[PDB]
């Protein structure tokens, strides 16, 4: 919640860190994607990838992004405090990220809160004792209709109701994986009273096409 | 046409909005989308923006600004640099879940799309900008630009006119001002997503220092069945200045909260009792409804009775279009917690470059904080009245704008609402 | 900039030196608070020659026009882009 650092025994810049090779690969493809002289473009990607790859950022991923791109270690510094995905400190190996503005507020996203953090026995910013969980509260992201909903590392899981992230988390807890889509009857984004549109065959191409084209 | 709405299959762009079908390439040809790409490639710009111009298209961001006129600014003769398309899929707004739909379930659209409006403004490349938290999404749209890249559609000599244009995506890392424009061009450069000023515009400097329009997701989209259906055709819906369809997000306090297009000036209360079950405990239960998303006013259930869903009636209506996320709000809402709750939103996304915003917001936060309780006296509103006014048209980019809009709408609505609270307050905690 | 837009004439500094008993500033200088403000360069030269002080003219040192763009915080290819902003 800090946006200063301090070198922790396992926080500093003598904090192991370095890409895998198949990484360094992946960093090229990135770093040719922007144009010659703007190698700075690929500081988001490539620190999204040191987060991706280490769960977490350092500060040492962020002064190896600082040493393969060849930017001053404080313009990643700054990219790294003022985005919200960029896990300043270890978070659990299950990010949850409940969403409480007000399209999910409006369709109680309260109570998902809360049996999230009764089953967990944890609260908003805390982090389960083995290391498996941690449940923080975020903005809007982006699947409003689909509210309540949370994100789970990569995954929404959308249409919540208690016993839908109850199970969420039961069978995260058991080793599994979910299926990340709405928990209610719907597939993604329809009228769960049945289509109210789109339920002719689309018409396919030449369709409507004007003249001389 | 004097009544709008009621819009059939034959005219829908977005076909597999709902991903009912193939979003892939085999699925995506079969329904319409690259069909006849080199013959819109090889008549040149002027006619693609012609087409763009007549269909009477406004930019589906939230600002609502002409996008023949705004992609014309790039028709201009290259001075050495390069030009970039740079199509904008933030979608942060709240209530608005519309262009995770289009990348999610049309992606070849988006794609061809890109490739349109590039060859239109002569533009190298095109960037795209998706959401961070859009990550099955981006690889959704990553397996399509694959499959256009392997089907020659994209790339070296794009769809056999003799054109090269790139796709790219860019990942967002999780900050809602990365959707405005020139935060998004900083954000594209590697820095912290804070907006420029204007002068220079995007068009003269931007991603890069090239020239540069930064488009949402659905104007370019919608590019490619604009050149292909004609824009007489697209401009044959909705009002005049008003011209197209729309996809609406219907959220909130409704039975079926869901995601669909419809005719532009449609009315709010068909759009709602037609496509989303109406509200939860009927009509006579609404309360108030944000039109637009978060960054529009409020209007209560007296205005939405008889308003229609387009620009010019909206902004007469005292309020703003913008995405058209609509968010249904019941009579069991405490009203003034979810303003400050999206005032809450407001400063937790803010990034804090400009005095106005940075200070205001969280000071406009603080005071509707104190508003839900209560604990406050009813000078304080007109109070807090000009603190939105002093925070809008006075910062950089239009998040001051989109954070006092809401506390405005409230406040021009629900004034006794809030009077009555702190005045409870005053006989229950003295 | 208010404080730039007159003509001053101040004079050589003289001794000052710690007071015995409290460590105040004593001085024997009688003109050393004395600072006269003047519209331009030929009223304060004319009033020095004119009470027989032997004066020095420091010219007006005024900052040159400057070459502002915002928008050079962001070439395409020169080094007066932004790292930050
Ligand atoms: C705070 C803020 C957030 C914005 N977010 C988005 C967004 O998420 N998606 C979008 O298309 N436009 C967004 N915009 C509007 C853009 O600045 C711009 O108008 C648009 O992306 C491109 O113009 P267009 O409407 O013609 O497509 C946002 C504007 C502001 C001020
Ligand atoms: S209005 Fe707010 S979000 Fe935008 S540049 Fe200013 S402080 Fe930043
Ligand atoms: S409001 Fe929760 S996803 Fe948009």
């Amino acid at each position: 919640a800090l946006f200063v650092h301090r070198d922790t025994p396992k926080n500093n810049p003598e904090t192991p860190f370095d890409f895998t090779p198949e990484n360094y690969k992946r960093i090229e493809a990135i770093v040719k994607n922007y144009p010659e002289g703007h190698k700075a473009a690929a500081v988001l990607p490539v620190l999204d990838l040191a987060q991706r790859q280490n769960g977490w950022l350092p500060i040492s991923a962020m002064n190896k992004v600082a040493e393969i791109l060849q930017v001053p270690p404080m313009r990643v510094y700054e990219v790294a405090t003022f985005y919200t995905m960029y896990n300043r400190k270890p978070v659990g190996k299950y990010h949850i990220q409940v969403c409480t503005t007000t399209p999910c507020m409006l369709r109680n996203s309260d109570s998902i809160l809360e049996a999230i953090q009764k089953k967990l026995g944890i609260k908003v910013g805390e982090t389960t004792p083995d290391k498996l969980f941690t449940l923080i509260e975020v903005e809007c992201l982006g699947a409003c209709v689909n509210a309540p909903m949370v994100q789970i590392n990569d995954n929404y899981y959308e249409d919540l109701t208690p016993k839908d992230i109850e199970e969420i988390i039961d069978e995260l807890k058991a080793g599994k994986i979910p299926k990340p889509g709405p928990r209610s009857g719907r597939f993604s984004c329809e009228p769960a009273g049945g289509l109210t549109s789109l339920t002719e065959p689309p018409k396919g191409p030449g369709f409507g096409v004007q003249a001389g084209l | 046409k004097t009544s709008f709405g009621s819009l059939k299959d034959e005219d829908r762009i977005f076909t597999n909005l709902y991903g009912r079908h193939d979003w892939r390439l085999k699925g995506a040809q079969s329904r319409g989308d690259w069909y006849k790409t080199k013959e819109i490639l090889l008549k040149g710009p002027d006619w693609i923006l012609g087409e763009v111009k007549t269909s009477g298209l406004r930019g589906r961001g939230g600002a609502g600004f002409p996008t023949g006129l705004k992609w014309s600014f790039m028709n201009k003769p290259s001075d050495g640099r390069p030009k970039y398309l740079v199509v904008n899929a933030d979608e942060g707004e709240p209530g608005t879940c519309k262009d995770r739909e289009i990348i999610r379930h049309d992606p070849h659209k988006l794609v061809e799309g890109c490739l349109v409006g590039g060859r239109a403004m002569g533009a190298r490349a095109a960037y795209i900008y998706i959401r961070g938290e859009f990550y099955n999404e981006a690889s959704n749209l990553q397996v399509a630009i694959r499959e256009a890249y392997e089907a020659g559609l994209i790339g070296k000599n794009a769809c056999g006119s003799g054109y090269d244009f790139d796709v790219f995506v860019v990942r967002g890392a999780g900050a809602y001002i990365c959707g405005e424009e020139t935060a998004l061009i900083e954000s594209i450069e590697g820095k912290q997503g804070k907006p420029r000023l204007k002068p220079p515009f995007p068009a003269d400097v931007g991603v890069f220092g090239c020239p540069t329009t930064v488009a949402n997701v659905e104007t370019v989209a919608v590019s490619p069945t604009i050149c292909r259906r004609g824009g007489a055709w697209f401009a044959s819906f909705g009002r005049e200045r008003n011209s197209g369809t729309k996809l609406f997000n219907i959220s909130g306090h409704v039975n079926n909260p869901c995601t669909v297009e419809e005719e532009m000036s449609v009315p709010l209360k068909e759009l709602i009792e037609k496509h989303a079950g109406g509200v939860t405990g009927g009509w006579d239960n609404l309360l108030a409804v944000i039109p637009g998303g978060s960054s529009t006013p409020l209007i209560p259930k007296s205005v939405c009775e008889t308003v229609l869903m387009d620009f010019d009636a909206l902004i007469q209506a005292q309020t703003g279009l913008g995405t058209a996320a609509v968010i249904v709000m019941d009579r069991s809402t405490d009203i003034v917690k979810a303003i400050a709750r999206l005032i809450e939103f407001y400063k937790h996304e803010s990034c804090g470059q400009c005095t106005p915003c940075r200070e205001g917001v969280d000071w406009m936060n603080k005071v509707m904080a104190r508003f839900v309780r209560g604990d406050a006296r009813p000078a304080e509103i007109d109070s807090l009245w000009e603190i939105s006014k002093q925070i809008e048209g006075h910062t950089i980019c239009a998040l001051g704008d989109g954070a006092a809009w809401p506390v405005q709408g409230l406040i021009r609505h629900f004034r006794p609402e809030l009077e009555e609270r702190m005045q409870r307050f005053a006989q229950q905690h003295q | 900039v208010n404080n730039t837009k007159k003509w001053k004439m101040e004079f050589d500094t003289r001794e000052r030196w710690e007071n015995p008993l409290m460590g105040w500033a004593s001085t024997a200088d009688p003109l050393s608070n004395l600072v006269l403000t003047f519209s331009t360069k030929e009223d304060a030269i004319a009033f020095a020659e004119k009470n027989g002080w032997s004066y020095d003219v420091e010219e007006r040192k005024v900052p040159k026009p400057k070459s502002k763009s915002y928008g050079a915080n962001f070439s395409w290819n020169k080094r007066t882009r932004v790292s930050t902003k």
